């Protein structure tokens, strides 16, 4: 996802 | 005035994983947020009061968008689908299937009969809201698509990609009308038209935001001072008061620039992790901001100008 850290 | 004076009014907690996106409803009454926790939450725009949770995706959600009448939402998920939601009932009206990989970004057109989406599969898809069927698949990019946006009258779509390109598509034909290239092409992590449709705002993963004149094809303004090398961070035009550009940053701050002079006019402190998403209220000088995994909160900030 956009948040993928 | 010379500078706005945004101050923290509310902190909204409830997501259990990183928040990916926040958007105000066009009618000004609500804020929607999406999260890696696979949920959408609705909050009061003016009091920050939790309203409801909308659930159904099988994996995390990267983006949410409202219909023009504020009654529907569309969400984009790692489960390879978009869903269309009736906000009031919470019903999933349609599941848009066809992307072959993570769906990253989404938007309605102004008439709200179409949805545009971008995916890790490097395509841009145009969908019919009523039937839930895909109308077009554009082979838009050669790397993941990071943002998609309709212009004011719905005739054009702008897309951005890690391939370093911004492209402008004809909504009705699917024809690529324009490719925007600068002196260099670092990954483009975000793009949107200005409200008047004359400009495109593009974020790149070299800590830089650029304002392009669309039809003249040239970069007119540049905004720096923030940090953005890893995440696809939203940016906005703020128009209810002073003319600003607003963006999150990987140093945990919200940055506000004077659109015309390009100088930082305020930096908002309070988040404890990357500010991934910001949104500007349609009628009041209110900003929503949202942060990643170590923070998990949404903040509502308000200014006298």
């Amino acid at each position: 996802a956009r948040t993928a850290r | 005035p010379v500078k706005p004076n945004y101050a923290l009014k509310f902190t909204l907690a409830g997501h259990t994983k990183a928040v990916s996106s926040v958007k105000f409803s066009p009618n000004g009454e609500w804020l929607a947020s999406s999260s890696a926790d696979k949920l959408i939450k609705i909050w009061g725009a003016y009091d920050g009061k939790f309203e409801k949770t909308i659930s159904g995706h099988k994996l995390g959600i990267s983006d949410v968008a409202w219909s023009s009448d504020s009654n529907l939402l569309v969400s984009a998920s790692d489960d390879k689908t978009l869903k269309i939601w009736d906000v009031s009932s919470g019903k999933c009206l349609k599941t848009l299937k066809g992307h072959s990989n993570y769906v990253f970004c989404c938007n309605f057109n102004p008439q709200s009969n179409l949805i545009v989406s971008g995916s890790f599969d490097e395509s841009v898809r145009i969908w019919d809201v009523k039937t839930g069927k895909c109308l077009k698949t554009l082979p838009a990019h050669s790397d993941p698509v990071s943002a998609v946006h309709f212009n004011r009258d719905g005739s054009l779509i702008v897309s951005s990609s890690y391939d370093g390109l911004c492209r402008i598509w004809d909504t009705a034909s699917g024809q690529c009308l324009k490719t925007l290239i600068d002196d260099d092409n670092p990954p483009v992590s975000f793009v949107k038209f200005s409200p008047n449709g004359k400009y495109i705002l593009a974020a790149t993963l070299d800590n830089t935001l650029k304002l392009w004149d669309y039809s003249k094809g040239k970069c007119l303004k540049t905004y720096t001072g923030h940090k953005n090398e890893k995440y696809c961070i939203f940016a906005n035009f703020s128009v209810t008061g002073g003319k600003w550009i607003v963006s999150g940053s990987e140093d945990n701050l919200v940055y506000i620039w004077n659109l015309q002079t390009k100088e930082i006019v305020q930096k908002l402190q309070g988040h404890t992790d990357v500010v991934i998403s910001t949104a500007c209220h349609p009628t009041e000088n209110i900003i929503a901001s949202a942060a990643l995994e170590n923070d998990k909160t949404i903040k509502l900030w308000k200014s006298d100008c």
